[PDB]
């Protein structure tokens, strides 16, 4: 079914002001004016931010801003502080069939600029691994932030979608600004490509760590 | 003020049929529409079903996907709401909240905003139990390829149920120590990491082990041995 | 022969009388063929064949050049064979069941004489008919010598809309010119079981499903008067408007009666307009013998009531019968003239043809008063007196035999028994809850085996939080104990271990 | 025999058979004559009497005990007599005029299966040929390979309703929870010379006839382009809403053509549903000599065809056709767990649910798709174009004679021939603008005469400004050339002098 | 802006027909709808007919009185309403005036209001057939019986069409006299009188006249004669 | 018919305030919203002056004030002016059937005070009509205050109400404060009755005038 678009993330500095958007279908946000944003602090009940397109609810102060246009809304944090860093969520009525419909969410967070780049440091499968029949390449993307990342395997040049995950942010003060990605083979793939990398996109600019060939081209 | 209380949740069995309960109080119940979200790890939120006002009409919408397999259930005299899961799967893992209409039920825009949000139960369905944690070494594969400093690691693989508990130098590590959240790989399986650094210069030279403990099972102990 | 005959030979051409007056009368032989083998125990009730396999089957494809008389004729002879008779007398798997000889007559008659009601200058007798019998229709209610307005509807959806209509009319005229978005919000009030026509009504007139207020019932289906009372003073009270109060005399599923006389003093309390659906219950309205149940009745302000299913009568005819006379003409005409005045001959006082949506009329009234002269109040008394002796005898069975819980408290209103039937196997399980899963799938399994079988029919229906029960109704004509005690073992036989 | 016995003793009784078999042979032998007697051209079609007449003349009154089967057979007898001979060929007095033998045949087969299109289950025929006749009227149409949507209607007054109501829902679905106050002024647009159904369908949907728009006719009778644009863009500047455009193919007034496929862009442009009414038109389609007159018809959102008026069929059958699939489901039914449950016995993809306000309906589908059979599309074609003939012969004689004027610009549409006829004595006088006083008299006068000598019946009207024409229709099928020759002198010799 | 002229009025005799026209102008004629009201003198205002916006119907609706007599009609391209009135009886003897809707025909609140009222055209209907003036004198029935002072009066009833023009002692008095306004009196008596104020002494010796002239007839002359 | 009932006269002072009543039935003015209220002068147009219960229509004085409860309508002037005085018509929608219905009219005069006490003078028949065969008996009343006067006719002691008309105001000279009254009888049915009254009743106090019997008891 529809899921609203909504950027992964964005950032600020505190007394600066921020707009999240949400572009939908025709058949959703297009299609009502019965758009609300909500917002979801990690492990508590998400709070009503904006309902029918600008409207705010009692004990919000009026520094939040809605809008909408066409297929898509829009979220604005005016005066930013500490606190307001949180997960945004938008949804619409979407008609009998559907119901409702929600988006992916956008995780703002206060304090903004691309104050560290990411250190990139990578891991080849054990001598333990490949006699058990398996064979795990580690990637560690050290100290960063912005905390949004988007990371990428390559084997010889080709890119590799399958058999991988990234762990997402935690409690933890260190564990938050940090990311840890696995990439998973058997030993009879794993022998096939002689060059792995482990690439990074972040705000700053991208960081590409790679370990390389053992024959001549 | 409004207050809905989530409850039910736990570690289940796939197949199995559970109930979770959501306790309201605030309102006057039984004239007042309830509506079940779940909250998928590392995921959006999405919408279960509802259960109308009896005023207005009272007959439960459910989502195409769980339709004919859960039900919404109430009980007007204890101000209390009821989701009935039937068969599990463990793709049907998820935290699921209740949540309460925003507008008053007479009005012209009840059924199109919710608020009131409880704190949400979670549901675990199993992945099978399985023998103790397998530990594997991440370390330099060649000699002295290292700069400054040097980084060693632990990966502990093959564990379910969770968690596990991680140990460095018999406790002696408090800093320079980066133990990284649970993980779930392909396959069902459960993964877990921990890093530590150290000067390039003790390398091979000093002994370094990675302790790991799962209580339901035994403990292991996992050595760095020198790269050459 | 009907190999060289085709339907352009037939009247009115110079040469057509003769073939007409033969093809006429063997079409017919095939219909008394049909007719008198429907009404027979032996013969199965019904047969099962999904569409695709009667696609390939038969030819149904429609013609561009014509075809002979023949091919018409097995057209004809087929169609009748696949086609489930709705005469049988073990077949409880709709309201509408049965079917009696003068109706049938009466709408051969009726498709013959071939005229439109919507004026009198082209259907003259039948007008007079439809008055004549709204008359008396109106008197047997208990308004004062028959007098009041009262329009034939082809069905009870409609004459809910028809209802509705002029209930919205007479608080407010201005809709017809306005439209909904200039009025005040138009507050229904009606009960939690009441059916689901009456909703999309309220869809379609543009009122909206949202303002029409559901209030809570019993155990025995019937609606609650304080919530009733304290839902109206709460609307009231918010200025919304509250303009209909639509009171249910026999519910489709329990068979249930509203408390007419406390809706009746509400109604006069906050000046209310009345509806009182008895569409299921208005049989009962003939008999003298328990007129007691219908108490209230007398001061409704519009009433429901449909023939076909309650007195027998060859489908389609709901009767919309309203206290007020000329509100009807009033609501329903969008100019003052309007062709029927003054030029032409006839009187205003019985035509008075643009007084409904449609602009032209079936002839439904033929049928029933053809009916009513035939068998008249007497056979519709028995007929219900009998109807209501068989549900006594049932309950009677079934609740003190094992196995067999009920739906709702008490005996059956009516003659609906909403009951549900436990296995041998299940029977042990006392334990609460976990039995649910069993018995919602028990009345699927059983009427796929009795549409199997042929043996007998009856209806299903799970019921909001009630699960998959069976709803034995006795409307059929046809019915005697034998049926119902054929139908009680073959229920425990099929239904075990 | 029929003296002592009544109708308790008829089937579905042991002992009813043979008393069954006679009775149903008696009346159908009085249908036979009356049937013979009625189509004969010396058969005088009204002698008219006052309602009170009537009725003080014969017992009407309804019994409490049975009477008995041979007064029930004089009562049919009674009626015959006195009910209008509708067979004839100089009555045009409808637009339906007439009676055709297989559709006469197949009605009484209709109602003698005696069931309703609620679900395949209880009618599987039947739903089977709901499906390939309106399949085949999408291809006749030109919509690829019949695709689309549709349902059978009991008169075009229901199908505009349904066609608005689903015009509505397709812009937002929000009216069947909120009702048409919780959204936009919703604007119509519809021809000068529209039919009255518009008006009710408006008042009754709760959009108001202040929100339908009436765009300006030419001297021919067809809805000008620049008003049409002036008021959708009128309508668009200032914050209201155009969903429907109500374009008119063959005014049931005039017989007037609105351009389709002009309009058709104009929808195109401003994104507004277009509904094309060919209630009176539809006949047409069938001519491949004649078809490009409805050229744009392709364009179209919702289509009206009425077969009964056009195909000869048995009164009251109308056609909705709609473009977009699901629709009607989704508009109409409240959820719904009973009817559309997935756990049938066939996979739901066939329904066939709840596709319109009113809950069940009649198998009027039957009449139609067996008289495509017998007649075909070639058959249609040859009484349209034989019609067409009639209203040029007709034309010629009017057009080279003294005292008869057209009222509509050029020759004859389609079929109607709306004139005024001028009385010798009238004929002589000099325009001094009141000359209107003299002929509105003219119509009423003929009327009286036509009718108390029942040589021929034609319709008379006068239309807003427009005093008192005769619209002469041929959609008689028994009609001949003599018939007009004798119409044109037997005027002549009752307007003089 | 907005400006409504209603012509065509005059003296009609009963059972004859005549037309009203009411020309517009400051507004486009043929999107507007039109009302038709008449004004009785002293008996205050009363609806005729209406007809409608032709964009919104265009068909015309009456009042009960005038049904199937009068006929209200349109000349879009010339900017004209009409009012033809045929079979007139003397209850239809007023003042008629033309009016156009106040709201635009777009708008919700259209066919509701009536504003932009014309000048209005006067229709009398009248069979009267009486010739000339009849004078009757108005004095003491005897001699000084007033006290301090006498009034004197000429009363004038017949005449038609109105009016009477009156004048005391040969023109002499335009002050100290008062005539009072013409009306109606029952079966066709128009009826008009003026009053004199004199002193009591002066009756019977000095003379008093009142001069009555009528336009379609000739002139009267009646004096005050002493009440023996 | 209905005929909404309005009071005959109404009058004030400058610079004070004036209420007039327009009482409908259930079925009018209680029914609808749709209440306007005219003003009319003798020899202009009728003027809009409100409309829907308590609306102004462009370029009429902010002092002119409406209003309604249940089944009777009010206007009320404030602040009181001389060019004030004037015929005020109240009309309401009546539903689709009547379509509009009237008022009965008021006027309003401006003065609100008694100034002079009426002078009244009746007339026996002239000698004139009673050899034709005529009697017509007339009373004049001269210089009534403020507004409105109404006349009654009674012959010995019973009240006459056939055959008699009054003639209406009109604004030239002192006909706006000066009424004439005839009485039109035959002589053999005006001979019956000893003694001719003309009573009149107005604001300042009553005013009777007669011709005593021809027989005294």
């Amino acid at each position: 079914q529809s899921a609203l678009t909504q950027p992964a993330s964005a950032s600020g500095s505190p007394g600066q002001s921020v707009t999240i958007t949400c572009t939908g279908s025709s058949s959703d946000v297009g299609g009502y004016k019965y758009v609300s944003w909500y917002q979801h602090h990690p492990g508590k009940a998400p709070k009503l931010m904006i309902y029918e397109v600008s409207k705010r609810p009692s004990g919000v102060p009026d520094r939040f801003s809605g809008s909408k246009s066409g297929n898509m809304a829009s979220l604005t944090v005016s005066g930013l502080q500490a606190e307001d860093e949180a997960d945004y969520y938008c949804s619409s009525y979407a008609g009998s069939y559907n119901f409702y419909v929600f988006g992916n969410g956008t995780k703002v967070t206060v304090l903004g600029q691309p104050k560290a780049n990411p250190t990139v440091t990578l891991f080849p499968p054990s001598s333990e691994e490949l006699q058990a029949n398996k064979a795990t390449l580690v990637c560690l993307i050290s100290d960063f932030y912005p905390g949004a990342v988007t990371v990428a395997w390559k084997a010889d040049g080709s890119p590799v979608k399958a058999g991988v995950e990234t762990t997402k942010p935690s409690k933890q003060s260190n564990n938050k600004y940090a990311a840890s990605s696995y990439l998973s083979l058997t030993p009879e793939q794993w022998k096939s490509h002689r060059s792995y990398s482990c690439q990074v996109t972040h705000e700053g600019s991208t960081v590409e760590k790679t370990v390389a060939p053992t024959e001549c081209s | 003020e409004v207050q809905l209380v989530e409850s039910g949740g736990g570690l289940v069995q796939p197949g199995r049929s559970l109930r979770l309960s959501c306790s309201a109080s605030g309102f006057t119940f039984g004239d007042y529409a309830m509506s079940w979200f779940r909250l998928a790890p590392g995921k959006g939120l999405e919408w279960v079903g509802l259960i109308k006002s009896r005023a207005i009409d009272g007959t439960p919408q459910y989502a195409a996907s769980v339709k004919g397999r859960f039900t919404i259930s109430r009980d007007d005299s204890n101000s209390i709401a009821y989701l009935q899961m039937n068969s599990l799967t463990t793709e049907d893992t998820a935290i699921y909240y209740c949540a309460r209409d925003f507008y008053d039920f007479w009005n012209e825009f009840s059924h199109r905003t919710f608020d009131f949000w409880g704190q949400g139960t979670l549901v675990t369905v199993s992945s099978a139990s399985t023998k103790g944690p397998s530990v594997f070494p991440l370390a330099p594969s060649s000699k002295s390829t290292s700069g400054g400093t040097a980084a060693l690691g632990c990966l502990v693989k093959d564990y379910f149920p969770e968690p596990v508990t991680v140990s460095w130098n018999s406790g002696a590590l408090t800093s320079g120590v980066h133990t990284f959240p649970a993980v779930l790989q392909s396959s069902g399986l459960y993964s877990l990491s921990s890093v530590v650094t150290v000067p390039s210069s003790s390398l091979g030279t000093q002994t370094y082990i990675c302790n790991v403990n799962h209580k339901p099972s035994n403990t292991k102990v996992d050595k760095r041995v020198e790269p050459k | 022969n009907y190999a060289f005959l085709h339907a352009t030979d037939l009247l009115p051409a110079c040469d057509g009388e003769r073939p007409t007056l033969a093809f006429l009368q063997d079409v017919m032989n095939i219909l008394l063929q049909y007719v008198v083998k429907s009404f027979d125990r032996s013969t199965k009730v019904i047969d099962f064949h999904y569409p695709n396999e009667l696609l390939q089957e038969y030819n149904w494809e429609l013609a561009d050049q014509p075809q002979n008389l023949e091919e018409i004729l097995m057209h004809c002879q087929t169609t009748l064979k696949y086609a489930i008779k709705t005469g049988h007398p073990r077949y409880f798997n709709q309201l509408s069941t049965g079917l009696d000889m003068v109706g049938l007559a009466a709408d051969w008659l009726t498709s013959t004489a071939n005229t439109n009601m919507f004026t009198y200058e082209i259907a003259p007798v039948f007008v007079l008919l439809e008055y004549v019998t709204l008359k008396k229709m109106r008197e047997i209610i208990g308004w004062p010598g028959g007098s009041g307005d009262g329009i034939f509807s082809p069905g009870g959806a409609i004459s809910n809309m028809y209802a509705m209509m002029i209930a919205r009319f007479k608080m407010f005229p201005e809709v017809k010119e306005k439209g909904m978005a200039a009025l005040p919000r138009l507050i229904a009030f009606t009960s939690e079981h009441s059916h689901f026509s009456l909703k999309k009504g309220a869809a379609a007139l543009g009122i909206g499903t949202d303002s029409v207020i559901l209030i809570k019932c019993d155990e025995r289906g019937k609606m609650i008067p304080s919530d009733l009372e304290r839902r109206i003073l709460e609307a009231k009270q918010k200025g919304f408007v509250p303009f209909l109060v639509s009171a249910t005399a026999g519910t489709t599923v329990y068979g249930a009666f509203d408390p007419l006389l406390a809706v009746a003093d509400i109604c006069k309390k906050y000046k209310i307009w009345m509806h009182v659906d008895a569409a299921w219950g208005g049989g009962l309205l003939m008999s003298r013998k328990h007129k007691w149940k219908l108490s209230g009745v007398e001061r409704a302000n519009s009433v429901t009531w449909n023939p076909h299913k309650m007195m027998g009568v060859p489908l389609q005819c709901s009767a919309l019968l309203v206290r007020e006379e000329g509100l009807m003409q009033n609501c329903n005409q969008m100019h003052a003239s309007y062709l029927f005045q003054q030029d032409k001959h006839y009187d205003l006082s019985y035509d008075t043809g643009d007084k409904a949506l449609q602009c032209g009329r079936h002839v439904d009234v033929f049928k029933l008063w053809l009916m009513w002269r035939a068998k008249g109040t007497t056979g519709f008394e028995a007929h219900v007196d009998k109807c209501l002796e068989l549900a006594e005898y049932l309950y009677n069975i079934i609740k003190n035999r094992e196995g067999y819980e009920m739906v709702f408290d008490g005996k059956p209103q009516h003659t609906n028994v909403c009951f549900w039937y436990i296995p041998p196997s299940l029977r042990t399980l006392e334990d609460n809850e976990e039995r649910m899963s069993r018995l919602s799938k028990v009345a699927p399994v059983i009427k796929a085996r009795m549409m199997e079988y042929g043996t007998t029919m009856v209806s299903y229906q799970p019921l909001g939080d009630k699960v998959n029960f069976f709803r034995m109704v006795i409307s059929n004509p046809a019915a005697t104990h034998q049926d119902i005690d054929f139908l009680i073992e073959e229920i425990e036989r099929l239904g075990q271990d």
